[PDB]
RNA sequence: GUAUGCAUAGGC
């Protein structure tokens, strides 16, 4: 039941200011400290900063330093991190985390982070929001047969896709976007499927590019090739 | 100055029951304040161990962590498909409280040759003047593969994009995606749009194609 | 090297 939950994350331009929130449920902030940690595409983690609520200290890597400052707000339960002066390198996923404040964080040595956030993604780009097309793969090897969603021109990061609302799991495989040379996002989501099962089983797209509140449900059938009706 | 935690190997690869030994080293006097995490494709870290070598709660007993001087160790007793993801250190000693750079830990599994699908262009697609043509590798083994594309046997280049997905955690195997997209004139212009696959589990490369207004 | 809970918080 303990719990931090990130938000505020999204495309912001260059020296552009942005603020995160880190809500917490299951604890007071003042219990622990609260530290933020980045990971740019394709990046190892890295420490960015931290406060401690009850004493109100902080401390912030260099990379971040003077740019950035967090705060507490113990009638929200809410850790803020504000960014300012953004930069492209500020690019990444963003995690808040704690450590609990106990006799043995103190005295010893017990600072690992126990409790993550899921994450938020801060995209700091010029390039313009705009939302995906949706289009059919649509199943034509063995007992089993392949079919999917093509979530084309999107920007920024991310998307997410689900198959009949979240029922079918297993077979998905949704691959990581490609940046083309448009400056655009595309991905496939695909789902392996027994061939057994095109006539009976209906299979649904569901795609949602949150930055442009574009929600699409996009329905999978293998195409009719008469033409003498 | 800022502590440094030099994490080595960069990367791994190892079977299902082996151990592996992933080695930290502070730059400076840590004083055995090290923790170690695992970081799944995607996802929160979590935390495995704390102190140099102590076990968080409801983490398995296969993980392990020691310190010798400023040299630090984590242990996988016996590799699980499950094990798969980028393993960090970390200092908690004095700020900021520096991560290692990272081991992803690749897990060996029998050769598995890709399942090969090819799917045409929407017509939903086509009348926005684009074709897309999606080249389907399902879950084969090891990550290395090739595709070509041939459009009426002439190959395609610098007009497509692959995105490969993280190793399976269960069957660790891979799978690939490669789309070649065209004006729709180009698309039009032409018959036969096939793709090769090249990969060791295949003793010959394989073929998939269609051929445009068929079907 | 032990309590990722509490707590004027350097104590329980």
């Amino acid at each position: 039941e303990v719990q931090l939950v990130e938000s505020g994350g999204g495309l912001v331009q260059p020296g552009g200011s942005l603020r995160l929130s880190c809500a917490a449920s299951g604890f007071s902030i003042s219990s622990s400290y609260i530290h933020w940690v980045r990971q740019a595409p394709g990046k190892g983690l890295e420490w960015v900063a931290y406060i401690y609520p009850y004493y109100g200290s902080t401390y912030y890597a260099d990379s971040v330093k003077g740019r950035f400052t967090i705060s507490a707000d113990t009638s929200k339960n809410t850790a803020y991190l504000q960014m300012n002066s953004l930069r492209a390198e500020d690019t990444a996923v963003y995690y808040c985390a704690r450590y609990y404040s106990s006799g043995g964080s103190y005295y010893r040595y017990s600072r690992g982070f126990d409790y993550w956030g899921q994450g938020t993604l801060v995209t700091v780009s010029s390039a313009s929001t705009k939302g995906p097309s949706v289009f059919p793969l649509a199943p034509s090897s063995g007992g089993t047969a392949a079919l999917g969603c093509l979530v084309k021109d999107y920007f920024p990061e991310p998307v997410t896709v689900s198959w009949n609302s979240g029922a079918l799991t297993s077979g998905v495989h949704t691959f990581p976007a490609v940046l083309q040379s448009s400056g655009l996002y595309s991905l496939s989501s695909v789902v392996t499927v027994p061939s057994s099962s095109l006539g009976t089983q209906t299979y649904i797209c569901n795609v949602n590019h949150k930055p442009s509140n574009t929600k699409v449900d996009k329905k999978v059938e293998p195409k009719s090739c008469d033409k003498t009706h | 100055s800022d502590i440094q935690m030099t994490q080595s190997p960069s990367s791994l690869s190892a079977s299902v029951g082996d151990r592996v030994t992933i080695t930290c080293r502070a730059s400076q006097s840590v004083s055995s304040a090290v923790a170690w995490y695992q970081q799944k494709p995607g996802k929160a870290p979590k935390l495995l161990i704390y102190s140099a070598s102590s076990l968080y709660s409801g983490v398995p007993s296969r993980f392990s962590g020691s310190r010798s001087g400023t040299d630090f160790t984590l242990t996988i007793s016996s590799l699980q498909p499950e094990d798969f993801a980028t393993y960090y250190c970390q200092q908690s000693y004095s700020y900021p409280y520096t991560f290692g750079q990272g081991t992803k830990v690749e897990i060996k599994r029998t050769v598995a040759a890709p399942s090969v699908f090819i799917f045409p262009p929407s017509d939903s697609q086509l009348k926005s003047g684009t074709a897309s043509v999606v080249c389907l590798l399902n879950n084969f083994y090891p990550r290395e593969a090739k595709v070509q594309w041939k459009v009426d046997n002439a190959l395609q280049s610098g007009n497509s994009q692959e995105s490969v997905t993280e190793q399976d955690s269960k069957d660790s195997t891979y799978s690939l995606s490669s789309t070649l997209t065209l004006s729709k004139a180009d698309y039009e212009k032409h018959k036969v749009y096939a793709c090769e696959v090249t990969h060791q589990g295949l003793s010959s490369p394989v073929t998939k194609s269609f051929n445009r207004g068929e079907c």
